[PDB]
RNA sequence: UGAUAUUGAAUGUUGGUUUGACCUUCUAACCCGCCGCCCUUAUCGGGCGGGGAGACAGUGUCAGGUGGGCAGUUUGA
RNA sequence: AUGAGUAGCGAAAGAGGGGUGAGAAUCCCCUCCACCGAAUGCCUAAGGUUUCCUGAGGAAGGCUCGUCCGCUCAGGGUUAGUCGGGACCUAAGCCGAGGCCGAAAGGCGUAGGCGAUGGACAACAGGUUGAUAUUCCUGUACCACCUCCUCACCAUUUGAGCAAUGGGGGGACGCAGGAGGAUAGGGUAAGCGCGGUAUUGGAUAUCCGCGUCCAAGCAGUUAGGCUGGGAAAUAGGCAAAUCCGUUUCCCAAAGGCUGAGCUGUGAUGGCGAGCGCGAAGUUCCUGAUUCCACACUGCCAAGAAAAGCCUCUAGCGAGGUGAGAGGUGCCCGUACCGCAAACCGACACAGGUAGGCGAGGAGAGAAUCCUAAGGUGAUCGAGAGAACUCUCGUUAAGGAACUCGGCAAAAUGACCCCGUAACUUCGGGAGAAGGGGUGCUCUGUUAGGGUGCAAGCCCGAGAGAGCCGCAGUGAAUAGGCCCAGGCGACUGUUUAGCAAAAACACAGGUCUCUGCGAAGCCGUAAGGCGAAGUAUAGGGGCUGACGCCUGCCCGGU
RNA sequence: UCUACCCAUGUCCAGGGUGAAGUUCAGGUAACACUGAAUGGAGGCCCGAACCCACGCACGUUGAAAAGUGCGGGGAUGAGG
């Protein structure tokens, strides 16, 4: 297992902008992972400490394309709160 | 008026559900019938 | 003894109860309680097998020493108590070893009275003995058919059984049914008419009270339909309409002796 | 309800040819929703020990009776 | 296609001005008006499953239109050690190793385990965005666990300390009634603060409007509630015992368990009328359906289990105990609707949908009328005001002649006083019937009561005088009554969707069966209900309170 | 998942009235019995909202509705919902 496999990608919204102003970043993650895994993942990757983590998981939006009405994939997004006396990220 | 169908997913899944159908012989036979036809939703 | 309520209302009209004067307390021993759950006449199979049952006040079982296996241990009565599970009352007694038990409640018994259950014991009330050591001309209850099994007999309220004689290994006994029987002699029994003595002398007064006792209504067969009962049917209120009164299951009721003919206890019994 | 197999050991009894039948008795069969111990922290069962009943009962096969409890059917033109 | 541009367009107040836009009764904003207000309001389940928010669009759906949305497109949005649920407990029931039965299939069932609707369990009060929030932010806390560490104490084999999957305690319980205590809440009654003193005649104060708070936790305290204690000995508590239990002695109030709430802190903050800033922020009265609390009393129909917790030893026991500091604390759900246009009813359906909160005046009251907080103006309209239909309101004189029938409608209706029959099971009948009075002002803040230290607030019988009206429970709501009879004693139950009854049931009576492996019943049987009962019980049949009675036939079945 | 019955656990029933048993007091009795007040608080008790049920009518009867609505109605601390 690897942290690189844990994390999936970030979330770029005005919300995420507002939050990275306040030092707490966000991500989206494989659905099975947990809070401690992602915490250590960040610490191991970016070399940065953590104050806390707050985690979520959304369902799959139904959609429509012609007759076809499948469902979007699920998502497990995770907000992490860096400490002060901690680095930022690109 | 009150009507027949008062939904409770628990009751649905505990009567018409997969564990239940697999519990009994006759419930297995359903799944057999309910496959070789080709039903996508073979049970609750 | 009993109370006779005044007729403030047509339901309360005619009602009688017990005074519960013999009672001493209002709370049992947790150590001896045990749970129950009603059954509604249903069985393991879920099917209903007996009618007229279900839906009463809940209860909590009072464990009983119907055996009196303890011997050579003088006990002392402590209390008399109500048991919803039976017509009679019970008596909490305490032995010198610190053990506590419930027993049935004879009449004329009081708190502080002492008890012994072993064969050498005395034949006064409350004590228990084998029929051998018991003499002729005694009033007895919680009689047991087999040693060690406990009483499967006169236990109910106001009841009593008389002793008549012996044949060595067996013993003649009269029973509250009026019936004579041979009983194995080593089998124990307890002395004295059972206490309450007036349970039969009650006007329940209304229907709700029987419902509280857990009795469901009883539908007569002459109003059912013929699919349901033989007596059922008939335009207008009608008589039986056949050779005998009959059960829902097609058997007669009046006089038709139901006991098995090839039964074995016929040897031990005498009359009825 | 009876015959028979499980279902044997005796003491007598009466029959015709030893024999079977009948009454009593016993126990080891069988049975126990009786007790104690172990399996086992178990109200199942199952092994031991006792105890109780006992060649009965129960069960299987056969037979008779009863049997609208139940079923299939008829009840003319 | 016809029917036919016909019926219908699904309860309920809208009007106007502005704006948008190609285009407006129908969309947005404003102002008025109107409806709900024990509900059409706030929370929240089940269920739905993106309907939520924002911005575009108006082909379809919307019973019309549509610039609009619970429609279409894009995007975004749901943050938990403490909430609810799992890593905790068990009921009913279910599964069920082995096992017991059984043509097979399978059924039953022990040990064991699942299983909430219950038990136990650590966090609240303020802000916060367009959408989340006792989850985020700010403050202050708490629970469990861990030691790289600091401190204090104790002890290493009588060796301090730990706590059994065992024992014991406790958890652990009904129904009703009623006093008490406290609190939410309410009143604005004072007092305080802010603002205004107006144009219709009048009013500087004797006036108007608005607001007049703050937890969890920590320390202390308490209304009160329960509970008798201490010392020895032990036929029991499957092995043991300092714990239980039992007995005997010495004391008789103390002790303990609790305890709603209250005081200080928390609070050198927050909130707050009102204008990113910010005043006063107390007292009095009333007062629960809520808490103390099933606490007390009474009653009988006699009122879950288990685990958490405490304790006992057994056992483990060479390092432990306690406090502090530092640190760790997972998974699921969290949007939104939730008497509704998202749920169940095929519909944006006059229906149904568990539970918590639930204001004010009058008021006994959650009734009822009008209003708050707050929410709605309801998915076709305007315009004439006819027959006819429906729902309503009035009616001359008469007054049930209508009629199968006083069906329907009308009438009565609240409170107080007087008075109240035949009959009776002596309880009732009975709110019988029948009569009479209710408004406002002054005596009067009354006689008096509650509170209060008092002042001061609440309640307010009665009479006297007087004033008005057709009319004084002036509106809404809240019995029509009587005489007699049949049937059934009664309260109850029933043909969901034609029939509510004289039918069923009922308590009571009677007959019969059944000696406990009962009997009966289910099942092929095992296994079960009966019953963890035992003839004063259980089953079956008939009859039906109560009172007086229940006659003759046993030939037939 | 409707509905009948049952099991287990929970929960709801505004307000008002009647006034039992018992207890005490007084009269009364040899004692009682009995009588009058106070307390007390029962009841398949009363009136009546929520809630539940459906008798009477009307309307609807190609409905707002595949069993309803409106006006009244019955029960409403017990066989309760």
């Amino acid at each position: 297992k690897d942290p690189r496999d844990v994390l999936k990608r970030p979330v770029i919204t005005e919300r995420s902008a507002d939050l990275m102003t306040e030092k707490k970043y966000t991500f989206e993650v494989d659905v099975r992972a947990n809070k401690t895994e992602v915490k250590d993942a960040v610490e191991s990757i970016f070399g940065v400490k953590v104050d806390k983590v707050n985690i979520m998981n959304y369902k799959g939006k139904s959609k429509r394309v012609g007759r076809y009405t499948g469902m979007t994939s699920r998502r497990r997004k995770a907000i992490v709160k860096l400490t002060a006396d901690s680095k930022e990220i690109e | 008026m009150k009507r027949t169908f008062q939904p409770n997913n628990r009751k649905r899944s505990k009567v018409h559900g997969f564990r239940s159908r697999m519990s009994s012989k006759n419930g297995r036979l359903v799944l057999a019938r309910r496959r070789r036809k080709g039903r996508k939703v073979l049970s609750a | 003894a009993i109370k006779k309520y005044k007729p403030t209302s047509n339901g309360r009209r005619g009602m009688t109860t017990s005074d519960f004067a013999e009672i001493t307390t209002d709370k049992p021993e947790k150590s001896l309680l045990a749970p129950l759950h009603k059954k509604g006449g249903r069985n393991n199979q879920g099917k209903l097998t007996v009618r007229h049952q279900g839906g009463g006040h809940k209860r909590q079982y009072r464990v009983i020493d119907f055996k009196r296996d303890k011997d050579g241990i003088p006990g002392r009565v402590a209390t008399v108590e109500y048991d919803p599970n039976r017509s009679a009352n019970i008596a909490l007694i305490n032995y010198a070893d610190g053990e506590k038990r419930y027993i049935l409640a004879p009449k004329g018994i009081q708190v502080g009275t002492e008890i012994m259950s072993g064969p050498e014991a005395d034949i006064k009330v409350g004590n228990a003995l084998p029929l051998i050591n018991i003499p002729v001309g005694t009033v007895v209850h919680n009689i047991e058919l087999k040693p060690g099994k406990g009483g499967q007999l006169v236990r109910s309220a106001g009841t009593s059984a008389q002793v008549l004689g012996k044949e060595g290994k067996y013993v003649l006994v009269r029973l509250n049914s009026g019936e004579v029987r041979m009983i194995l002699s080593a089998c124990r029994a307890s002395i004295g008419q059972v206490g309450n003595e007036q349970h039969e002398l009650i006007n329940i007064g209304k229907a709700g009270r029987s419902r509280w006792k857990g009795i469901r209504p009883t539908v007569r067969g002459s109003v059912m339909n013929p699919n349901d009962h033989p007596h059922g049917g008939g335009e207008g209120r009608a008589p039986i309409g056949r050779k005998s009164p009959m059960s829902p299951w097609g058997k007669p009721t009046l006089g038709f002796k139901t006991r098995k003919k090839k039964n074995k206890s016929d040897k031990f019994i005498v009359r009825r």
